[PDB]
RNA sequence: GUGAAGAGGGAAACAACCCAGACCGCCAGCUAAGGUCCCAAAGUCAUGGUUAAGUGGGAAACGAUGUGGGAAGGCCCAGAC
RNA sequence: CGAUGUCGGCUCAUCACAUCCUGGGGCUGAAGUAGGUCCCAAGGGUAUGGCUGUUCGCCAUUUAAAGUGGUACGCGAGCUG
RNA sequence: UGCUGAAAGCAUCUAAGCACGAAACUUGCCCCGAGAUGAGUUCUCCCUGACUCCUUGAGAGUCCUGAAGGAACGUUGAAGA
């Protein structure tokens, strides 16, 4: 008899902290993935973003089982005529240390509009401090 | 050194070590039986 | 297994002390320290050390050995500290000491100025001889290395910087 | 879509969807994921009642 | 840091020796400060210049505005440099083109003369087809673009015809010759970019 | 046997491989192969081990104090390796 | 097969590494010079002529070198024939 | 290529740990570069009147004002199809 679906206007969306010194970075991405996407949420719609905002903070200081500190690479093109760019798991903490969630987050979402627009959900920070302390942003686990 | 597929204790002072992952053969008496791989 | 079944003695004037994994070796030599391996668990037992392998953990053995190994030579060093005589094989080549900077000269364009890392006091009985001493065995050996590696032996005439115990195949002319 | 909402509203009582239904298939409740579903999203109060059913099993 | 400075034109020097240097003549008037850029602000240290006179109804009522903060008179454009930590410039002050009397060499940057769509003989050096021997319709022409089947496609960066000059290109550690600090001009030697009456960009080599 | 002349689920995509034969409808439930951290429905399931090579996630002769199990065979208190 | 223009040259290239030069190393029947072989390394560089449709090849003279291959034996809605 | 150093009383460049090490790799040099929709930052400038309608909207208007600036037009260029 037509079942629920979560009308986006209604949608009372949730702030989130996660603090990811020494978590596995994908078991971490997951349990992110999952919340973005609003899996958790028992009105999940698969064509509407119900999913909450997270602050990932502290994103340098994830961590890697095995030798994938230095083993694990992040091949890119440039888009030109022979232009493959790589860099190792150290090489993109030294750089760019938030693109190491990013990646590994935008993978688990769904490939698409809302995929991408529930990863903009989704605040990456290097170090401890957040700028978003007017959403009073709950700490998660 | 020699990088070949078996590599293996030619003289008497040859010595097999595991150095990154690679099987290597040390001597003292001949650097000539230094040799990787294998 | 062996070796670290066979306590390090501590003589007196050695302050030994661990906090928790970070061991530091106080004596008349100099000031000692050394995070240690969190597999390995050390102890204060009587006079001696003792190492001891921790459960749970796959390489114990192998782990503890070390720390004592390692232990037992720090303790020498703090003591009696260590030595190595390098000797210049070889006409023209001269080895002159200046403060903390080795002035090696080996046959080349310039003049080689070799820095000494940490406390490690270097001199020269002959101008054809280096003797260095210091604490540590680690920097000691690895400036002895670097020493070496500027200019190592000919196997031919044997030219070049040496240790004093160290033999060296020399081979005929073919 | 039942499945999960079901899945996700299981969770937040502290069971997976897996074992609710093994609990409720257990204590011989022929209700289904249709309504499971309908239930889970309206009456929370109510939902919490059958997970609680299901835990008995 | 830097100074800009109209080009012009080429003359030589002869040197009593016997040697003549061709030099490029760039008159360097009065650089003044119109602001400075720091870490709170602007999260990096810099300085924004200007110089020549600008006439009061071409400038607009923004621009004016923003030369009343610092107190300077309407320069025709603005500039800006970045600082090399140790050296600090107060709003307002006059540089002159006496900080080059120290310097031996100068990067110097401008824009290159225009030379408008050019094909790929002038802009890529490719080389002419067989003037004749049979050839159809195509002496000056690019020849092949790519491949076959595998790519199906060309490749980015292909070298092609197109706009030619009108760039902003630098000529790195040119010798300096002469600086008259009456006159105001910097005599550099060599060739820098763009026409008589552009403006330049002169500033210390970095490849020291 | 299947396709040809067979749709549906699985094997990423994949006429012939694995599961299974669509009369029509339903916003019902149980299963097959194959699956259950996220893309994506379901175990971050339970217990006991192995693996450190990202093996898993292409390959041989041959090479090696890698590392686990075993079943044996050479020596001690006159104290061997 | 209701047409996917086939060798060679020119123009324009691009990738692989099984490296010709240049860079770093081990062994050497490595005195030095110069090699020999092997290892890592694909950043850049890598002849002009004579003969022949030639690719190749031989020859003359250079060069630090005058690399081997893939790309519809790259490239004819770009030229040649 | 080493240093210290076990497992394996020793030995061994490594299993803890620690140094060197190439035109490769990341920067350094030059250029483009916020459509970088994650659309950034600094500085300056300008506009500070009312009535009507409503199914009370970030709503449709009536009137008075038209700024900063821009475009258009002209004279044009070492800029340019
Ligand atoms: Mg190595
Ligand atoms: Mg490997
Ligand atoms: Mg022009
Ligand atoms: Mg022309
Ligand atoms: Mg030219
Ligand atoms: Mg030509
Ligand atoms: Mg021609
Ligand atoms: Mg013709
Ligand atoms: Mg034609
Ligand atoms: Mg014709
Ligand atoms: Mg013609
Ligand atoms: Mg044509
Ligand atoms: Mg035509
Ligand atoms: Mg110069
Ligand atoms: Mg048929
Ligand atoms: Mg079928
Ligand atoms: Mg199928
Ligand atoms: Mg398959
Ligand atoms: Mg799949
Ligand atoms: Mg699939
Ligand atoms: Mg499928
Ligand atoms: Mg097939
Ligand atoms: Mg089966
Ligand atoms: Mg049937
Ligand atoms: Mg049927
Ligand atoms: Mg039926
Ligand atoms: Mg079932
Ligand atoms: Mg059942
Ligand atoms: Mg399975
Ligand atoms: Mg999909
Ligand atoms: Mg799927
Ligand atoms: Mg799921
Ligand atoms: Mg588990
Ligand atoms: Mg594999
Ligand atoms: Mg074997
Ligand atoms: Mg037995
Ligand atoms: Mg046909
Ligand atoms: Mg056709
Ligand atoms: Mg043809
Ligand atoms: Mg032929
Ligand atoms: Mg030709
Ligand atoms: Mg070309
Ligand atoms: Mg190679
Ligand atoms: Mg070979
Ligand atoms: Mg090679
Ligand atoms: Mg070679
Ligand atoms: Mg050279
Ligand atoms: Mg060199
Ligand atoms: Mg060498
Ligand atoms: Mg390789
Ligand atoms: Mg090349
Ligand atoms: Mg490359
Ligand atoms: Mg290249
Ligand atoms: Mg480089
Ligand atoms: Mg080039
Ligand atoms: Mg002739
Ligand atoms: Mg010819
Ligand atoms: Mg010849
Ligand atoms: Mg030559
Ligand atoms: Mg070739
Ligand atoms: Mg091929
Ligand atoms: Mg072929
Ligand atoms: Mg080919
Ligand atoms: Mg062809
Ligand atoms: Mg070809
Ligand atoms: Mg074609
Ligand atoms: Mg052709
Ligand atoms: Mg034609
Ligand atoms: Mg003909
Ligand atoms: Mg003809
Ligand atoms: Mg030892
Ligand atoms: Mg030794
Ligand atoms: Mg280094
Ligand atoms: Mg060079
Ligand atoms: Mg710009
Ligand atoms: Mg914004
Ligand atoms: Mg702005
Ligand atoms: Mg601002
Ligand atoms: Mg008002
Ligand atoms: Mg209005
Ligand atoms: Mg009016
Ligand atoms: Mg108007
Ligand atoms: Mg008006
Ligand atoms: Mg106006
Ligand atoms: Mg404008
Ligand atoms: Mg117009
Ligand atoms: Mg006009
Ligand atoms: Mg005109
Ligand atoms: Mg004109």
């Amino acid at each position: 008899m037509k079942t629920f679906t979560a009308k986006p206007e209604t949608v009372k969306r949730d702030w989130y902290v996660v603090d990811a010194t020494g978590k596995t970075l994908g078991r971490l991405a997951t349990e992110l993935a999952r919340r973005l996407r609003g899996k958790h949420k028992a009105e999940y719609t698969p064509h509407v973003d119900t999913g909450d905002y997270i602050i990932v903070l502290n994103a340098d200081k994830v961590a890697v089982t095995g030798n994938k500190r230095t083993d694990k690479v992040y091949y890119h093109h440039t888009g030109h005529i022979g232009g493959i760019k790589q860099a190792t798991f150290e090489e993109m903490i030294a750089r760019r240390p938030e693109r190491v969630i990013e990646i590994a987050v935008k993978g688990m979402l769904p490939k698409g509009p809302l995929g991408r627009a529930m990863f903009r959900k989704l605040k990456v920070y290097a170090g401890n401090e957040h700028n978003h302390a007017a959403q009073q942003p709950q700490v998660l686990d | 050194m020699k990088v070949r597929a078996s590599v293996k204790k030619l003289c008497r002072n040859c010595k097999i070590v595991k150095r990154d992952g690679v099987i290597r053969v040390i001597c003292s008496a001949e650097p000539k039986h230094k040799q990787r791989q294998g | 297994s062996r070796v670290a079944k066979a306590p390090v003695v501590v003589p007196a004037g050695v302050d030994v002390k661990i906090n928790g994994q970070v061991i530091t070796i106080k004596g008349k030599n100099g000031e000692l320290t050394r995070t240690l391996n969190d597999a390995v668990e050390v102890k204060h037992a009587d006079n001696t050390l003792t190492f001891g392998p921790r459960d749970g953990y796959a390489d114990g053995w192998a782990q503890a050995g070390t720390a004592r190994a390692l232990l037992n030579s720090m303790v020498i060093g703090v003591t009696e500290g260590f030595t190595k005589k390098l000797q210049l094989v070889g006409v023209g080549y001269r080895a002159a000491v200046k403060g903390n900077v080795i002035n090696l000269s080996l046959g080349f364009s310039h003049p080689v100025d070799h820095q000494l890392p940490a406390g490690i006091t270097a001199e020269c009985p002959t101008q054809t001889e280096i003797v260095l001493k210091g604490a540590d065995k680690q920097v000691i050996g690895q400036v002895a290395a670097d020493l070496r590696a500027y200019r190592r032996p000919e196997p031919y005439k044997g030219k070049g910087v040496r240790y004093a115990d160290e033999v060296v195949r020399t081979k005929e002319a073919k | 879509l039942w499945i999960a909402r079901i899945n996700a509203a299981a969770r937040q009582n502290g069971i997976s969807y897996s074992k609710f239904i093994n609990g409720l298939k257990k204590a011989s409740v022929e209700i289904d994921r249709k309504i499971l579903a309908d239930i889970a999203v309206f009456d929370k109060v109510a939902f919490t009642a059958l997970v609680e059913k299901a835990k008995a099993a | 840091i830097g100074l800009v400075g109209k080009k012009v034109g080429m003359t030589r020097i002869f040197t009593e020796d016997g040697v003549s240097i061709p030099v490029t003549v760039i008159e360097v008037e009065a650089n003044r400060v119109t602001q400075v850029k720091d870490l709170a602000n602007d999260g990096y240290r810099a300085i924004q210049v200007t110089t020549g006179a600008k006439k009061a109804n071409r400038v607009t009522k923004p621009e004016a505005g923003h030369f009343a903060k610092a107190g300077v008179e309407a320069g025709r454009g603005l500039w800006e440099f970045r600082l090399a930590e140790g050296e600090e410039f107060t709003v307002g002050q006059s540089i002159s083109v006496e900080l080059f009397a120290d310097v031996k060499k100068v990067d110097v940057t401008g824009t290159s003369k225009g030379k408008g769509f050019a094909g790929t003989v002038k802009r890529w050096n490719f080389r002419t087809q067989d003037a004749t021997h049979g050839n159809s319709l195509s002496h000056r022409v690019p020849g092949s673009i790519g491949q076959n089947q595998t790519p199906g496609k060309v490749f980015k960066g292909k070298k092609m015809a197109g706009q030619m000059g009108n760039e902003r290109v630098t000529v790195q550690s040119l010798d300096v010759v002469r600086v008259d600090a009456e006159r105001n001009l910097l005599l550099v030697k060599g060739a820098v970019p763009g026409a008589t009456g552009s403006d330049l960009i002169v500033k210390p080599a970095v490849k020291a």
